């Protein structure tokens, strides 16, 4: 949020130039400031419009956010830190699984209005088996490639 | 007998005489049979006596068996000694996998990222 404003000669407005404070700006409409913009836009100031100038040198500068020549791919988490991770998740899989069977028996015997408003204990449904598998997998696959890649790279 | 290596197939190449035209032509096969037999024996044993090798490849003489113990490259001590070529150098290197398995992993990623 960033606007711009310029006062307008309120005196000249009273004198008949009230429909004569219209400089030719484009437009795009505002509201929540209609508080003081109803005599702001239409008595005290008006709305200028904002732009930017996205240089290519500044853009190639900010674009930087990671120095990776020591980050991933030249590293990999600890292989005893990484089994303790799998352990936990793939057990949570079990807990959620059971509730998943209990949800597939319910949904069958109910109309979508009652499965719609079902927002008590979101732990039951698909949403958490997906939430998991995509972290688990991710991890691991790549978990996966990192080991292999280094075997040839630092061969 | 040919497809599943069983021998006694050189013996039955003169016993299939009920039709003589069989015994005229089948003689050709007997030069492949010796080759497969020695192909397995190159791995199956490591010390046998010489006269036994003469009894296995279906030769009668010692001379022939010298020539064929020279083509495969064996030595002629008191018993005909073998060279280990079954698993001379093991596949104890997953450095050879290395690149290939990394290709595979990448592939899985492609299937989990593609827009389907």
């Amino acid at each position: 949020v960033i606007d711009a404003f310029r006062l307008i000669n309120a005196n000249m407005m009273v004198l008949g130039h009230e429909p004569r404070q219209t400089t030719s700006n484009l437009g795009h409409l505002n509201k929540p400031s209609i508080q003081a913009l109803i005599h702001g836009l239409n008595r005290h100031y008006y709305s200028i419009t904002i732009n930017y100038r996205k240089n290519e040198l500044e853009q190639k500068m900010l674009l930087n956010l990671h120095k990776k020549s020591w980050m991933e791919g030249l590293t990999l988490q600890d292989y005893s830190e990484h089994c303790k991770h799998n352990e936990s998740v793939v057990k949570e899989m079990l807990e959620l699984a059971k509730n998943y069977n209990k949800a597939v028996e319910e949904e069958d015997k109910m109309t979508p209005e009652q499965l719609a408003i079902k927002n008590v204990g979101k732990q039951d449904p698909k949403r958490h088996l997906e939430e998991h598998v995509d972290v688990l997998m991710t991890s691991n696959i790549v978990q996966c490639l990192a080991a292999m890649l280094d075997t040839v790279v630092f061969k | 007998y040919l497809m599943e290596g069983s021998y006694n197939k050189v013996f039955l190449a003169k016993g299939n005489i009920p039709a003589e035209s069989y015994t005229f032509f089948i003689d050709i096969l007997l030069d492949t049979i010796r080759d497969e037999i020695a192909g397995c024996i190159e791995k199956a044993y490591e010390k046998i006596l010489f006269t036994e090798a003469t009894r296995i490849l279906f030769f009668n003489t010692p001379k022939k068996m010298t020539d064929y113990a020279k083509k495969r490259g064996w030595v002629l001590g008191p018993n005909n000694y073998y060279s280990f070529a079954s698993q001379q150098q093991k596949p104890e290197d997953t450095t050879i996998p290395s690149t290939e398995l990394a290709k595979q992993v990448i592939e899985y990623a492609r299937q989990l990222e593609m827009i389907v």
